[PDB]
């Protein structure tokens, strides 16, 4: 992590190429003789890492060209191209900074936000920073959106974003510094117990961990390599291939048997036809031997026919005698053989059931993650960010993620209780109806050269609407939004007085009977300094225990917490919640998942901005009016908070470059 | 290029898993009915070969007989002179099975036995009675 190279990094950019943004607003440079790129990329690299070891303060062109070494120094347009472009884009000068020169007097330009979760807030600070006029529309009585933290007395416990996912190339990183946040490790160690209320052996947990983590490869090479992506003209989901590739493990168990006693088989009917062989030369050597015996009792003197037949009857047997005991040598060998293939019988099960369960649980935390049912997710392409993922551990806010929102939105026109409720666009500008939430009669109405919409997908995907455009969606946009998904995944909060379990273990799991209810209260979490355990609802069981009251839910939970526990050690709770992120109207779900049939691609579509046809017909090209942002708007950072953000920042560039110009593209 | 270790997954098996919605339990089905009959036929051949071995109970130790040591000697007595005849007419040319019913000739004097006498017991016509058996 060493250098300007760093910053690079820390700034999600290659250090030794320039991105194709970069080439659209430098083609001179990178059409250019190599040297001067290199030359750039330092100039680049350089003020990054300027801003990001101190992000409290504005970085200004003459703060950047100060620390200028030749040839660097030469040429200072480059340099204030340069770091406009970074301003711009939001790479530095984001967030929360102390500003050198206050703002400039006057404003230019209108712009109406639509929510302020993240994404929105983001981007309206930055379209303010550029001096612009900005407002923003909350439904809700308070920003943050699905940032969401629950505070009463001391007890502060998170139900929306809890966990800032690696710090490295996380814008948030940056926002760490701007914000207190107190950001705390997460130790791994999650011991299961099975519904009767004990641990799962050491070394059965491992095993099916183990052979869980096989079959997810097993669904890769399943998609990849054997191209397993279309069935029935359906495409294929994850949950498809997996079932798949379990039955084709289940079947190989079954496969090695058959061969295996089949082998034994072979050999018992080897072993019949020598002991026949056997038995009857048993036969013809009694009845001999008789007859050699009767020779032999003819008492001498004999003539030499007499004589003769003694020794031809004498060596006739030894003859068999021979034979016999090369079938008993050969007779043992096969039955040794026999007793080893007995020895060693190829596995009688694939799995058992008390297995089946456990693998059941790490398909339940699975569908946490994603927020959905395994059976909807794109075998194809529900890991696609895996790639971008940042580095370093995982942390939770304790102090209550509710800090960034909040932070963010000071300085900031918004307007609280206002449901937007209908978006009109054209080539004159826009105008916005929205209602207060309170007395739903009492309506506004604003107007603005621009809008930016960070309705939640789920909001976008509503039918019948509860957001109306005029003009309707292009097509291209409606699919994209019917495509991606859309998913779901609820917290339970229990405050407790007393710490009544083991302080050392942040997590523990519980192991659900059925795979129907794998998903119910599948996880608990102790990850906050008071006496606080959360407890999570996952795959297709969130969907349903959004129906069961929060006393039934607590119920079951304490119960649960009573198996590993003892009904001695729990107590009541003093205060409980329960999220129902399905149910609640400016959310309609937790966060997007490439739901088989789309791609990461249709989170392209939906960033795309919309451009309203011509007024008068026959005139010129319109500007377009309508943009998106949003957790669904970010192809490689989904449904997390630092793209949210990042998509935020992204919008205020293409907003600016707009209805203020880019004067960086000389 | 390959799936993880102890994971299997041909292409072939896979598209037979597929066809219809059942061929997931029809596949299994047919081979744990398939299963079943292997190890009734197991069962089978091990009462079948249970019962072979209680006939050889004794081995042969009844039907056996003391071993004798015999000095290959070089002369031919009008005593086993005899012996050779007989045991040329019934054994024809096995050769091993005639120095054994003489007792003290090597297979090689046997051999050599054939030609020297050839003439004198018309050895010759003594193989083409055995010969037509
Ligand atoms: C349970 C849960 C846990 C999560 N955990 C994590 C995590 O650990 N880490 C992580 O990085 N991310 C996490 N996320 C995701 C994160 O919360 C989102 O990615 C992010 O907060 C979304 O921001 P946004 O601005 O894109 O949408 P939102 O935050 O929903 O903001 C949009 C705003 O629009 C408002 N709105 C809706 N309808 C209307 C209307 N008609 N008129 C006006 N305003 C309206 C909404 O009320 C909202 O405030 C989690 C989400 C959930 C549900
Ligand atoms: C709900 N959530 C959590 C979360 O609560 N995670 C947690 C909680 C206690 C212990 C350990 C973990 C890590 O477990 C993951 C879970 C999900 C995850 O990627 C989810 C995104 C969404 C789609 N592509 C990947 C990464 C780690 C992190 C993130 S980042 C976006 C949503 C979200």
């Amino acid at each position: 992590p060493s250098g300007v190279e760093g910053a690079a990094f820390q700034s999600r950019l290659p250090h030794d190429r320039m991105t194709s943004q970069e080439a659209a607003c430098f083609p001179d440079i990178i059409s250019g003789p190599q040297q001067t790129q290199k030359v750039f990329l330092f100039i680049r690299n350089r003020t990054l890492q300027l801003w990001l070891d101190n992000p409290k303060i504005q970085l200004t062109f003459e703060a950047t060209l100060q620390q200028l070494e030749a040839p660097y120094n030469s040429d200072t347009v480059l340099v204030h191209r340069v770091h406009s472009y970074l301003e711009r884009h939001g790479l530095i000068n984001f967030g929360i900074y102390k500003r050198i020169k206050p703002l400039p007097t006057k404003k230019t330009g209108k712009v109406i936000i639509i929510g302020s979760g993240v994404s929105g807030l983001a981007a309206a600070r930055q379209l303010q920073s550029f001096g612009m006029d900005v407002t923003l529309l909350e439904a809700r009585d308070r920003v943050g959106g699905r940032v969401a933290t629950f505070r009463k007395g001391n007890y502060v416990a998170d139900l929306g974003a809890m966990v800032v996912t690696g710090l490295g190339g996380n814008p948030m990183a940056v926002v760490s510094k701007q914000v207190n946040m107190e950001l705390a490790k997460i130790k791994q160690k999650c011991p299961l117990y099975e519904a009767n209320g004990q641990a799962v052996p050491k070394e059965k947990d491992e095993m099916v961990e183990q052979e869980f983590n096989r079959l997810l490869e097993a669904t890769s090479y399943l998609s990849h390599q054997l191209d397993f992506n279309v069935l029935n003209n359906k495409p294929v989901s994850l949950g498809q291939a997996l079932e798949v590739v379990i039955q084709l493990q289940e079947k190989h168990v079954k496969d090695e048997q058959i061969e295996h006693w089949k082998k034994i088989v072979k050999t018992q009917e080897e072993l019949k036809e020598l002991l026949n062989k056997m038995v009857n030369l048993k036969e013809k050597i009694k009845e001999l031997h008789q007859q050699y015996k009767e020779a032999s009792e003819v008492k001498p003197p004999r003539d030499i026919t007499a004589e003769f037949l003694v020794k031809s009857k004498h060596r006739d047997l030894t003859a068999l005698c021979k034979e016999y005991d090369e079938l008993a040598e050969t007779q043992g060998k096969l039955e040794e053989k026999l007793q080893e293939l007995e020895a060693n019988p190829p596995s009688d099960v694939y799995l058992s059931s008390r297995d089946r369960q456990i693998l059941d649980w790490h398909f339940a935390n699975l569908e946490f993650a994603n927020a959905t049912p395994l059976s909807t997710l794109s075998l194809k392409h529900w890991d696609q960010d895996d790639d971008f993922e940042f580095t370093g551990s995982h942390l939770t806010v304790r102090n209550g993620y509710s800090c960034v929102p909040v932070a963010l939105a000071e300085g900031l026109d918004i307007k609280l209780n206002t449901a937007v409720r209908q978006v009109r666009y054209t080539a004159s500008g826009c105008e916005v109806i929205a209602v207060n939430t309170r007395s739903t009669s009492q309506t506004f109405i604003y107007k603005c050269d621009a809008v930016l919409c960070t309705l939640p997908l789920g909001v976008l995907k509503q039918q019948p609407p509860a957001v109306q455009f005029v003009p309707p969606l292009p097509e291209w946009k409606t699919s994209a939004v019917q495509r991606m998904g859309f998913g779901n995944l609820n917290k339970v909060v229990l405050c407790f007085d007393r710490v009544f379990w083991d302080p050392s273990v942040n997590l523990f799991g519980h192991v659900g009977s059925t795979t129907a209810s794998r998903g119910e209260l599948f996880l608990f979490w102790n990850l906050y300094k008071a006496p606080i355990l959360l407890a999570l609802v996952a795959g297709e069981a969130a969907g349903i225990m959004e129906n069961i009251s929060d006393d039934v839910i607590v119920g079951r939970c304490l119960a649960i917490l009573k198996g590993i526990f003892g009904s001695s050690a729990v107590p009541q709770p003093k205060e409980t919640v329960v999220s129902r992120w399905r149910a609640d109207p400016w959310a309609r779900g937790s966060y997007s998942y490439v739901a088989a049939g789309s791609s990461g691609n249709d989170y392209d579509l939906m960033a795309q901005p919309i451009t309203p046809g011509p007024s008068i017909p026959g005139a010129p090209q319109p500007i377009p009016r309508l943009f998106f942002a949003g957790e669904h708007t970010i192809r490689n950072y989904p449904a997390t908070v630092h793209g949210a953000l990042l998509s935020g920042l992204r919008e205020a560039g293409r907003i600016a470059d707009q209805f203020l110009g880019a004067m960086y593209t000389l | 290029r390959k799936p993880p270790k102890g994971m299997f997954l041909s292409q072939e098996d896979v598209e037979a898993v597929s066809a219809n919605a059942t061929a997931a339990t029809t596949v299994l089905r047919q081979l744990d009915m398939e299963l079943v009959s292997v190890k009734r036929q197991i069962q089978n051949i091990k009462q079948t070969n249970s019962a072979l071995k209680e006939k050889l109970d004794g081995g042969i130790e009844p039907y056996r007989l003391p071993e004798v040591i015999q000095k290959c000697n070089a002369r031919w007595t009008t005593e086993e002179q005899l012996l050779a005849v007989q045991a040329i007419r019934k054994y024809g040319r096995d050769f091993q099975a005639i120095s054994d019913v003489i007792g003290n000739k090597s297979v090689v004097q046997v051999k050599n036995f054939f030609v020297n006498y050839r003439r004198r017991f018309n050895i010759d016509e003594v193989l083409q009675e055995w010969e037509a058996e």
